[PDB]
Formats: C-alpha cells, structure tokens, sequence
C-alpha cells in the first residue's frame, strides 16, 4: 500500500488481500515468533511485493531519511571535489627543473627512430 | 539381429515387466557405440564420413547404394560429432534420474524419454533440410504427451505451450526450406555453400529461418514458454529440455544458416546482437523476481543462450568455439541444476516455492556442497568449460561491436547475482521451520551429479581437448574477404 | 569474584606474559633509541642539498 | 561448550567436532599419502623447469631482429611516429 | 607426415565436390601456416623481451613491430569470403 | 665520466637510472648484489652515488633559478 | 568457561539493591521483597533498578518484560532464564 510501486500493483489483485507491507528488519525482534529468524508467524498473509520487504530483503537504515542521506553524500562529494580543485590553484611553485639525459633523451634506449623523435625520447 | 533382438526385448518385458532396465542397457550400449565411432573418425579431413541414405525409391527399406539420390541423407563431420557425444552421455542419465520416482504406467513413461533422446540424437545425423527438419518437430507430440501426462499440476497449460511455440516459430522455418526447395532444387547440407541467391531473396530466407530460432533458442521477447514448460515438466523432460533440445537451435545457426545466407547474415548481424543484448540484460533482471526454482533455473538458461549467439554470430572462430564449448559446459551443468531442484528437493517436499527453502546445510551438509559447486560452475568461475565458453564468446562479440560485447560483460555480474542470491538462501540461516528432515542425497543422485560435475571440470581445465573435433569449423562458417 | 560492587584485586598475569612484555617494550624502545640516534641528521631535516 | 547434534548427518569434513578414535593412524596414511603426492610433483614438473634470463644467446636474439628488419623491409614498414 | 596437394578455388569447376572441398582445406591449411608463422614471431620476441630487461625497446624493436604488423592480417578468415566472390569482377 | 651506450646497455642500467652518474651507479648495485641488500652495506658506493645525484640536483636548481630570474 | 548459578544471581542482585541509596532499608531485603511495596521504590526508581540489573547481568529487557517483574525473586527467575548473562 505503502510505496508507489505497491500500489501500482493495485489493479493486478482482484480477490487477493492487499496487505500494508511493513520491513522484517524493522519488526521488532524480541516478540516471539513461529520463525524467528525470518521473524514471521504461520498462515501471515503476504504483501504481492513481500519479496522485497522480507528478512532476505535489502537492509534498510533508519537513521536519515533517504533524500537527506543523498543530500549528505553528494555533498561530501561536491565540498572535497571543490576543495581540491580550488587548492590547485593557489600552489608554490618547485625549486629545481625536471632532470634530463644524455642522447636528446635516451630516444634511441625507448625504442625511437631518427625519423621519430618525438614520440620516444626524454627531456634531454 | 533385429529379429532376435525384438525377441529379447519381448521375454524381457514378459518376465520383468519393467521395460527400463532393457533402456538404460541399449543406451548405454549407444553411448559405447558412438565412442567406438569417434574412434574411426578421422579428423584431418573436413568431409562428412559415416554416411547412409534412408527411402531411397530403390530401396525404400534399406539403405541406398544407387546413383540417384532422393531419399533422407545422414552423416556426420566433427561439429556434429560433439553433440551426438554430449546426447548419449546424457541420455542414460535421464533414465537413471526418474529411476524411482515413477510409478503408475512407468513403461510408457521410458518409452517417451528414450524416445525423444533417440530423436535428437538422429537430428544431429541429418545431413539435408526435409530430414533435419522432419527429426525437429518429431519431439513435439512426444514432449506433449510426456508433459500432459506426467507432470506436475500446470502441465496442460505446460504441454500446449510446448507444442505450439515450437510449431509456431517451425512453420515459418518450414516456408524458408520449402523455398530453398523450389529455388534450387537441393536441400542437402553437403555443397549448399555452393549456391548464392540474390542477396534479396537471401534476406527472405534468412527471415524464417531466424523466427524458428528465436521460438527455439529462446530469445527475447519470444521466450516466456521455456520458464512455464519447463516447471511443469516431470524431471527426465527438463533435462533433455535444457540439456539437448535447446542446443539444436545453436547446431541449426551453423548448419542451415551460415553456410547458404552468408551475405544477409552479414546483413542482419547488428539485429542478432540487439537481440542478444536483449535476451541477456532482461532476462537476466526479470529471474531476480522469481519465487518458483525450477523457474529460476530455466531463466539462467536464456540468458546462457544468449550468451551462445553472441559468439555463434561473431563472424570469428574464437566465438563460434565458445559458442560450441558454452552449449556443451551448459548441457552439463543445466541438467544437474534441474536434478537438484526438480529430482532432489522436489521428490522430498513436492513444492517449490523459494519461501518454504532455507538453511538446508544442517541436515544436508552434501547437498548443499553439491548446490554451491553447481552455482559456481553455472555463474562462470574459471577452470568450468562454462566460463571457457562464456569467455570466448564475449571475445568474438567484443570484436565483431566492441560497444554491444562490452556492455553484454554485465552478464557475469546478473548471473552471479540471481544465481548467489538463491543459493545464499537455500544454504545459509536455520532449518527451514515448514518441512520435515529428510534424507541427504542418495548415492544415485550423487552418481549423476558426479558424472556431469567431472565433465565441466574436464572440458573446463582444458578446453583444447574438444579441438581436434572443431579445428575445421571455426573456419568454416566465417565471412571474410 | 568474591567481592562486589567493591575494589578490585589486583589481577594475576603469568610470569611468562610479564616477562614477554617487558622484552618486547624493552626492544621496542630500544630499537627506536638506535634508529633515532642513527639516523637524527636525514630523518629530522638537516644538510640542505640546496647551494648557499 | 558444547551441545546434542543429529549423529545420522554424515558430512565428508565430518560434522561436530570430528575426532575419531583412531585419528593418530589415520593421520599417519595422510601424511604419507601428503609426502608421497607433494616428492611426484616436485620430481615430475622438474624437467619443465627453467630460468628466465641467459637461456637464448645473444646470437640468435640480434640475428631475429635482423631478419625482423629484413621482413619489414620487404613489406613496405615504417617504424611508430615514423611519418 | 600428410603433405597435401593445394588446389585453388580459381582453377576448378564448382561441379566436381573433390576439388571444391580440396580447395576449402588448401585455403584452411595456409591460413594455419600463417598462424603458425606469427606464433614463432610473437615467441622470438617474448624470449628477446626476457633476455635483454631494459634495454629491450631497443633490441627487440624489429620483432615488435614485426608482431604488431602481421597481428591483424595472419588470423584465421574462413574460404567463404573467397570461395562465394570472384575478385577480377 | 658519462658511460658509453654499449657500457649502458652490457651493464643493464634501467632507462630512468641513465644519466651522468649511472657509473657510479654500476659498483653500487655490483656491491648491493654481492652483499644481499643489507642495510649496513654497500655504504661507500650507496654515498657516492648519493652525492653525484646531488651534484645533479643541484645543477637543476640552479637552472630552475636562471629561469625564474628571466622572467 | 564461566557459569552462574541461582545463588550467585541472587546474591549479585541482593549487593546491587544494597548498594542502591534510595532504598528504605538494607536489611530488609528478602528474595520475595516487593520493591515497590517494602523497599518503597518509585516508579521511576525501579526502572532505574531494572537498568542496573541488565547494566550487571550484560542482558537488554524489553520493554513489556521489564515493568513485569515486581520481586526480587521475579527478578532472580527472569535472569536465571535466560542463557546468556
Ligand atoms: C519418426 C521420426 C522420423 C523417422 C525418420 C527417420 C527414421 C530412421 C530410422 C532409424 C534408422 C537409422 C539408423 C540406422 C541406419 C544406419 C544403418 C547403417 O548401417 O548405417 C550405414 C553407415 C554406412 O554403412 P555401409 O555403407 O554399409 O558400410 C559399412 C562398412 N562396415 O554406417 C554407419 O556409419 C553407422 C551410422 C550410425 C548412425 C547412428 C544412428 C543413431 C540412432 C540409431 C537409432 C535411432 C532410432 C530413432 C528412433 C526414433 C525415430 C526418430
Ligand atoms: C510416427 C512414427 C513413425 C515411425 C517411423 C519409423 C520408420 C522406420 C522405417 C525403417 C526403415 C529404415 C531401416 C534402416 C535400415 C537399416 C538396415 O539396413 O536394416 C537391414 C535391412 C536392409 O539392410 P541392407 O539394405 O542390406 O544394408 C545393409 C548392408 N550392410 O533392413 C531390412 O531388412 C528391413 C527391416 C525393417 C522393417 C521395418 C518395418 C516397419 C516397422 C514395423
Ligand atoms: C577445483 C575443484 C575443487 C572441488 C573441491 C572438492 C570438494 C570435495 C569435498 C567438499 C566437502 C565440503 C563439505 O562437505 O562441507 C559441507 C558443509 C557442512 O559441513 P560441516 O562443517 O562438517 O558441518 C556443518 C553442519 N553439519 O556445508 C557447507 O557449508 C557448504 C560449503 C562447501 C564447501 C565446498 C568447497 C569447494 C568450493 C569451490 C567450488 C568451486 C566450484 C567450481
């Protein structure tokens, strides 16, 4: 009943209870039950989606509503992302210059050719 | 021989009444026989060598040594020898799998599985398009008949759906071979890479013969019968169902496709892999919905299958080996999911709603050991011929479009992900509270799982060991200039 | 646990495990002592290698 | 501790706390067995065995990539950012 | 050891199936050969590779170009192509 | 003294090891070899080779000087 | 390992209350004494109790067991019944 994708199977059932489903995991775990680890009585009826809010289920988390637990990550994201990013520009600049090697860059050590230099050959 | 063979069958039926152990000794002697073929079979010659001719109007009853040919041809080259060893190693093992669970009018009952075992197994010989199609709808009204009678409660709806698909897709195959009939006058397998029609007509024929391997693969979206058929289905039908009879589809895309349509297959190849990719993302979602195990286990096979035609349609020889070798790895772990599930639990319990299933491993520590190795080996895991043949399809898919191969790499996460999921379940938490303990697996059932277990074991340590079979056909089928 | 919700014994500990404590804290200790000792002008920052 | 557990429920690493009675000879077949696989092996995969540098002569290594070069000379092969 | 004799698809009439199926094998056979001679290439350099560490890139430079020359053009590519498609039209 | 290029490549130096002291480079991993790595060995030839690295660096430096000093 | 014993229970619960200062009286603390009747306790006061006892014990009581028990001696069967404490 609860979410819209139980409710969209509302047409579907005709003659079959239509059952508030309710998480297994939020059940409260020290009623006593037929299966306890499943935490369900014999002859319960089920929800059509009761695959998707039984104990074998997804966990779900309670703390955060789900809308402000996304606002939260991307929000990590965003300020560490723009953060670094920012803090690129404001770098000191370094004190010695990249070394360099003898024979225009070792071109002919990394493979190379005379005819291509370029593409293998270090800073020489 | 035929005579007094007749007569033994007789005394033994009089003085046993079980026809059953008579079947598993003429399979078993059928499995040696082919055995002992592959041994005259010479493999440096692409040539089809054990040949006969059947109703050849000079000799309706026997076979045909004239100079005219039109009765049903017959013969065998490496492609089709491998399936005709993958046929008569299964066949004896679904005898052996209903060997106790049948019990009223269990004669007739064998009949129909050596039956139907026999009639594929004659498919895989037929060398011309009337006698490979004539041998593709004789299982029809067999598996009807088996699944109207001897199946569980939806069987009517089961057997009905198995007919008619089946004719459904094969009457538009049976429009494109009567027009190869009319336009060229042979039908043979042996030289009919020879003819090239216009590519116009070539695109026609190529759209029959496509419709009846899509109803018989499945593909999508023409694939919502196998999970029906193959729930309602007594065990023996599953497994010759899962086992051969969707393999056929595969051999029929080698032999009747590729060699006579190369240029509207070329053609319609990017239609193949929207197809495919279809078949194998969608399916694949759909079974994480399924509470029945008998249909989750039917739904990991379409998505193998298209996994297959992937690598069977990559114009490559290393897709068409891993299309080949993915048939074989899948016809032997199939089955033994379909024993587990339909011969094991379900002749324990008599259900199979996924609810009623957990912690099996308490009383069952071997059957659960058997569940984990057969999921593992159904989702890939290396050193299994299936991740071989999973592998190498995707290799020949990638090159033949880089971007729909590499998107079908999903599917070694969607496979993992329905098949863990339900075994997780099966295995893992405490005894179930709804059913009683029962016995863990028989020496029977582990005879059988055995046998299938080795073999993916074998083929999936060395797959070159199929080679000296294939060699010629990774090459024959592919189109390049 | 004879006493309750009153002061605690002292707690008995093996011969061994106080022996095996006092080794390893011991060699702990001592090995950073050499290290730091050995190693005080890199490891601390000294002998700029840039020219004066 | 411990606690009952069904005695019929035969499992191959041997169930509740496993402990036959006659574990010690057991365990002496085992370790031979262990020895004898671990000396086959360790003997049969010794001729496949090899090291990985200094088993081609400089000979043969410069002599292929000439003949390397002269195959790419007959072939018409410019060398990578060759252009 | 078989040595057979190679028969070309230009040559025959598509009528006799001895010839026609001696032409597909001989187009086959070749294709293996070079198969066969790209092996040896790519496992020249694999040894030249690990006897020379470092200064590879320069000593095994013509067998690794060699390699990813005939990578492309010595796979296998079926009769098919040829045997369906006269090239001089 | 720069090492010739056969000397580079008979002595297997790796590429980014190529430089203006690599033969210093050559008797210290000869040593480092002999000895098994050892910390307390190699000494000698591991500051020799230290110290014409920082002759190195120290030529970078003053280049990177020069380089700022045009601009 | 260890093992509890009903008297060991008994005798943790008895110092516990002994040790509690809103109490009446400390010898007048019986196995079948009412801690809202002869110990005078407060409605609150014996939900601080209960707290005590499961802070002691390492056990959690739900809510409906824990107004339950109103004796000692109650609390001494509850704790006893349960394997893990
Ligand atoms: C109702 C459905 C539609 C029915 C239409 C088709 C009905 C066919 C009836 C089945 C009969 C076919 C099998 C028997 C024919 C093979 C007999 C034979 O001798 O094969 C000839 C072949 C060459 O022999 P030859 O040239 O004489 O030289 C021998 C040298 N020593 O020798 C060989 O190379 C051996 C060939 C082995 C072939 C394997 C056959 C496996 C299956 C055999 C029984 C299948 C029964 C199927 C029953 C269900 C109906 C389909
Ligand atoms: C729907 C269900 C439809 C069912 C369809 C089944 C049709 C089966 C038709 C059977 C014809 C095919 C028989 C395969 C031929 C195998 C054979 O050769 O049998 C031996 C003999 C002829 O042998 P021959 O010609 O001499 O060649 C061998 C030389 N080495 O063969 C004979 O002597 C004839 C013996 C066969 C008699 C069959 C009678 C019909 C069944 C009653
Ligand atoms: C390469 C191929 C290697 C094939 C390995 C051959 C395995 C043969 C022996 C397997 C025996 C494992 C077994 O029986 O475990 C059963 C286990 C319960 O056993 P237990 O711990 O004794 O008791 C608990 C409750 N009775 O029940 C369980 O918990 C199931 C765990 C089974 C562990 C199987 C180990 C193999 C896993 C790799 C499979 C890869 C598939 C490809």
């Amino acid at each position: 009943i609860r979410a819209s994708f139980d409710k969209a199977e509302e047409p579907m059932l005709g003659d079959y209870p239509d059952i508030d489903p309710f998480p297994a995991q939020l059940k409260n775990p020290y009623k006593k039950y037929d299966d306890q680890q499943d935490r369900r009585n014999l002859e319960e009826p089920l929800s059509v989606n009761d695959d998707l809010y039984d104990m074998w289920s997804p966990d779900r988390f309670t703390h955060f509503k789900n809308q402000d637990a996304l606002k939260y990550f991307i929000g990590f994201l965003t300020i560490f992302f723009g953060a670094s990013y920012v803090a690129t520009y404001f770098v000191p600049e370094k004190a010695a210059i990249p070394r360099e090697f003898p024979y225009e860059g070792l071109w002919k050590e990394s493979g190379g050719t005379e005819k291509s230099k370029a593409f293998f050959g270090q800073r020489s | 021989i035929l005579l007094s063979s007749l007569y033994l069958f007789n005394r033994i039926l009089a003085w046993q009444g079980n026809v059953k152990h008579f079947y598993l000794f003429a399979s078993n002697l059928l499995l040696l026989f082919i055995v002992v073929l592959y041994i005259n079979f010479n493999t440096f010659s692409n040539s089809f060598q054990f040949n006969f001719e059947l109703f050849n109007s000079l000799n309706p009853f026997g076979l045909s040594n004239s100079d005219i040919s039109n009765g049903l041809l017959f013969g065998i080259d490496g492609l089709s020898l491998t399936f005709i060893l993958l046929t008569v190693l299964l066949i004896p093992l679904t005898l052996l799998g209903n060997w106790y669970n049948i019990n009223f009018n269990s004669n007739l009952y064998y009949t129909l599985v050596l039956a139907i075992g026999l009639v594929i197994l004659l498919n895989f010989w037929a060398l011309d398009y009337i006698s490979f199609y004539i041998l593709f709808e004789a299982t029809l009204p067999l598996l009807f008949i088996l699944i109207h009678i001897y199946g569980s409660s939806d069987s009517e709806r089961a057997s009905f759906y198995v007919l008619m698909f089946t004719l459904s897709g094969s009457l538009f195959m049976l429009l494109s071979i009567v027009v190869i009939s009319i336009v060229l006058n042979t039908t043979n397998f042996i030289n009919h890479n020879l003819f090239v029609l216009s590519l116009d007509l070539q695109t026609i024929i190529w759209l029959g013969l496509f419709i009846a391997i899509m109803v018989k693969t499945p593909l999508f979206p023409i694939h919502v019968w196998l999970p029906v058929v193959h729930s309602e289905s007594p065990l023996a039908g599953s497994m010759i169902l899962a086992g051969l009879i969707l393999k056929l589809a595969l051999y029929a895309i080698l032999r009747l496709l590729l060699p006579l349509l190369c240029e509207a297959q070329i053609l319609y190849t990017p239609m193949i892999y929207i197809i495919s990719l279809l078949t194998i993302i969608l399916t694949s979602l759909a079974t994480l919905r399924q509470i029945d195990l008998k249909v989750i286990i039917a739904y990991s096979s379409i998505s193998h299958m298209g996994i297959a035609i992937l690598g069977v349609c990559s114009n490559t020889s290393l897709g068409i080996y891993g299309s080949i070798v993915l048939g074989v790895a899948h016809g032997f772990v199939s089955p033994a999911l379909f024993l587990i599930v339909g011969g094991i639990l379900y002749d324990r319990y008599h259900i199979r709603i996924v609810n009623y299933y957990k912690g099996l491993t308490t009383y069952m520590p071997q059957l659960a050991t058997y569940i984990i190795i057969l999921s593992f080996a159904n989702i890939g895991t290396p050193l299994t011929g299936n991740f071989t043949g999973e592998f190498l399809s995707l290799q020949g898919g990638f090159i033949r479009n880089p971007i729909i191969g590499g998107i079908s790499c999903i599917s070694v996460l969607l496979a993992a992900i329905y098949q863990l999921k339900l075994t997780n379940k099966l295995t893992g938490g405490i005894s179930s509270i709804y059913m009683h303990r029962t016995n863990d697996v028989t020496i029977r059932e582990k005879f059988i799982m055995n046998i299938l277990i080795i073999s993916t074991l074998i083929i999936g340590i060395c797959p070159q060991i199929m080679y000296n079979l294939l060699y010629w056909t990774v090459n024959n089928y592919i189109y390049i200039i | 646990n004879y006493k309750w919700n009153g002061p605690l014994p002292r707690p008995h500990v093996s011969a061994g495990h106080r022996i095996a404590t006092k080794f390893l804290g011991a060699t702990m200790f001592f090995w950073m002592f050499l290290r730091i000792k050995e190693e005080y002008p890199a490891m601390l920052g000294l002998h700029n290698f840039y020219p004066p | 501790g411990r606690y009952p557990f069904p005695k019929d429920v035969i499992s191959m690493t041997g169930g509740w706390w496993a402990n036959p009675s006659n574990w010690k000879l057991n365990g002496l077949f085992a370790t031979g067995i262990a020895v004898g696989l671990a000396l086959w092996v360790s003997t049969a995969t010794l001729p496949y065995t090899r090291r990985r540098e200094g088993i081609t002569s400089e000979s043969d290594i410069s002599k292929w990539n000439a003949a390397a070069g002269v195959w790419r000379e007959r072939h018409g092969k410019i060398s990578t950012g060759e252009a | 050891h078989q040595r057979p004799e190679l028969v070309s698809f230009d040559d025959i009439n598509y009528n006799d199936h001895k010839k026609v199926r001696e032409a597909q094998e001989s187009y086959t056979r070749e294709q293996f050969i070079r198969l066969e001679a790209l092996k040896t290439v790519r496992k020249a350099l694999e040894k030249c590779y690990e006897e020379s560490g470092p200064n590879h890139f320069e000593d095994c430079k013509n067998l690794a170009e060699q390699y990813l020359d005939m990578l492309p053009t010595h796979r296998l590519q079926g009769y098919l192509g040829y045997q369906r498609n006269d090239p001089s039209k | 003294p720069l090492l010739s290029q056969e000397d580079m490549k008979k002595h297997k130096i790796l590429l980014a090891y190529r430089d203006r002291c690599a033969a210093l480079l050559v008797p210290l991993n000869e040593c480092r070899k002999k000895n098994y790595y050892m910390p307390w060995a190699c000494g000698h030839e591991r500051h020799e080779y230290e110290m014409c690295e920082v002759a190195d660096f120290q030529r970078r430096v003053k280049a990177m000087d020069k380089l700022k000093a045009e601009k | 390992a260890h093992v509890l014993t009903k008297d060991m229970i008994q005798e943790r619960i008895v110092a516990l209350l002994e040790s509690f200062d809103k109490v009446n009286d400390a010898k007048n603390i019986t196995a079948t004494a009412n801690l809202t009747s002869d110990l005078g306790l407060d409605s609150l006061d014996v939900v601080e109790v209960v707290m005590a006892i499961e802070e002691e014990f390492g056990l959690e009581i739900p809510d409906h067991d824990a107004d339950e028990i109103k004796t000692v001696q109650q609390a001494i069967d509850y704790v006893s019944a349960q394997p893990a404490a």
